[PDB]
């Protein structure tokens, strides 16, 4: 049971983890590649939250930086005029690949939470890194001189 | 600066005890975190949300909600507050169904007087008090719960 | 329940749509990009079915025009001759992946039609798409001057 | 994170009602501004003074002293509050001599709980708490003194 | 009941045939792309097994010749230093993707054999792959000349 | 040449029972395949792994452990056997709870005895078999289970 749920939600997070390891073999601008290698300790230490039981990692600190980024870059940008579809730039369509993938691992972390006693530190730290995935993804297609794929 | 959440759960005891439990701040939020002070007479709840920012630390934001009574349950709704200082819009809507089936939703919305490098640390800050105390409130309607 | 069921169904899709963009990011030939980049709105579209409630969007006309790319797609191919293994030239093997993530995804789409009140057209059509993604892998290592991948 | 006041004022009334107005707080502190809620069981005065940011607005920054009775007068003393928050050390002594002849000293210290932009609205602000305080004691102390 | 928890396994283990075959669409060393793609053989063979009642494919050989790749790469790699985070070189960061894909494969393959009657060989050969992949990614990353990344 | 498994299992008698099936070998590794010659007096288990290699075949490497019943369950563990030929060290824990919640570790080493080509051989070998053991374990405890 728990480790079904457990185990699960420690896979997933170790998945994204992963394929923001592939985004970052990607060129990128240097304020996102900080912020992304910083967000990959973050996920390992959020796994090991996640197996080791009366042990914890993911603070206010945590949460407080990702709400910093997200305000940073969205202020970079132009605010959103339509609904948008994951793709564009390389960089663009891995990172929205990111972003689906962390909120497959939101979805586990949650479904863990509703299984064993948890902090909320874990789900409210993916739900914020799902939000900036899908800035950082609009923030690449600008750095690629391109734009965000819109529907119709 | 604004943050939502919706779920339901369900009252061991039954439907007019379901119905009870909602019409009753004192009982639907005796286990929910991140409310300082939190506090009513009947008619109105009031308390805080803590928003964290260096240097001054931990800084509260004020909310009132006028309990609203409902056919199904009850809700929150929130009443203005003075421009001088941040405050909070805390609402909320319960209802309670056959065999004690509760269905919440919760919204919050951070209202800030009126340095843009500053704006970006309280935009944040009060960004991620609102997520926590919203991601938290399941667990905390939860905990007011009494066994069947 | 429903929302685990159907919340998961859009994850998937979503999913399967951001890998269709990571596909897009690569060279293609002129009348393959076409299709997929209308296959992305036709995804957002069924997710949106998926997520509201007496809402729908995938008709007959959906299903159509994917058994139109279908028997065009293969029409342009030689006939199969033995299993083939998923890989090959980039843009062959990112398809097989989509491939994957679609038949996850239609898989998602059965469990949540099962416990929900759901059109067919969802999961008709991504089973269409699966088939179709399966094509558009030959198709670009046709493209690409290679070979399908075959096993022993 | 610092501000110093000093001054010297005549009671009215002489020395020994000098000296009873320096060392009960209710009475020196009557008309002072820029404490909001102040209040005291004779053994220690608490209050916050407000700092006033962008956004958050005016953020309460508590302090409690301790009163302590001198030969000439008497003292307050800072008690340490947590680190959660930013707080304020109030410090200050009164001396009553011959004719009422009185004389103050209070210092106040703003302690920052424990991002580079942001740290200078709050240093900025906070600057200009203390010395808003400090600087209209003096015309607070005087307001609480009575007609001869 | 049999169909979700063997339809997913067979999906994951193709999932995972399709990630490899993305990471074999990258420059490799000639040995690392010989033990990918015969894998490949291997994971096919593997998803029929899980399909087919009464059928097995994967045996001891299979194994062995796993446990041989893990001793070959690994002693042809300096020890581990400390935990690694999934990333570096774009084929260390792909083969850190397909590990976490195998390990999911490998859930979903002992999910199934709880509730069905299956040889022990199939989840013993992803365990494997799993420890394999991850090898596999510190030689990649070795191979471009870079190294691994460290956690905190 | 380690391998590790853990893993639960629910006990369809419950608490008591599960406790009895962990505490007695013959019940616990009754289905249990890759331990070939498995016996046990009550006090020690014992049998073989076995690694193949080319040309030898199959080769029997000896374990034997201790058992010891704990508070909660059952421990296995191992004895040293002599350097003369290659062994394993067969290590265990088993806690039964409430309502017949069993858990399980097993820790599996192979020592081998004290040419590089042949080495890589031989360590290959016995890693597969550590590993082919340790993975089939859940099946083989689930094996040993009746209905409810």
């Amino acid at each position: 049971m728990g480790d079904d749920a457990r185990i699960a939600a420690i896979g997933d997070v170790d998945e994204l983890n992963s394929q923001i390891g592939v985004l970052l073999a990607e060129p990128l601008p240097d304020d996102v590649r900080a912020a992304l290698s910083a967000i990959q300790h973050d996920l390992f230490d959020l796994g090991g939250e996640l197996c080791i039981p009366g042990h914890a990692a993911i603070t206010e600190d945590h949460l407080l930086r990702l709400a910093l980024w997200l305000v940073h870059y969205n202020g970079q940008l132009p605010p959103l005029e339509e609904f948008i579809l994951p793709g564009g730039a390389r960089g663009a369509a891995l990172a929205h690949v990111c972003r689906t993938v962390c909120r497959r691992a939101e979805r586990s972390i949650k479904a863990l939470g509703a299984s064993e006693p948890l902090n909320i530190a874990p789900a409210a730290y993916v739900n914020l890194l799902s939000d900036l995935l899908f800035v950082l993804a609009r923030v690449l297609n600008r750095a690629a001189g391109g734009a965000d794929v819109l529907w119709d | 600066l604004s943050a939502e959440q919706s779920f339901t759960l369900r009252h061991p005891h039954g439907q007019a005890a379901a119905l009870a439990f909602v019409r009753e701040p004192a009982a639907a939020l005796a286990g929910v975190q991140r409310l300082r002070g939190l506090d009513s007479d009947g008619e109105q709840v009031w308390g805080e949300l803590l928003v964290r920012v260096p240097l001054l630390g931990e800084v509260d934001l004020p909310f009132r909600s006028e309990i609203v009574r409902t056919p199904q349950g009850a809700e929150l709704r929130p009443l203005t507050l003075t421009g001088e200082r941040a405050w909070v819009a805390v609402s909320g809507q319960a209802t309670a169904a056959e065999g004690g089936e509760m269905a919440f939703a919760f919204q919050f919305q951070a209202h800030l007087a009126t340095g843009a490098a500053f704006e970006v640390m309280v935009q944040a800050a009060a960004g991620v008090t609102l997520l926590l105390v919203a991601m938290a409130l399941p667990q905390g309607l939860a905990a007011g719960l009494p066994p069947a």
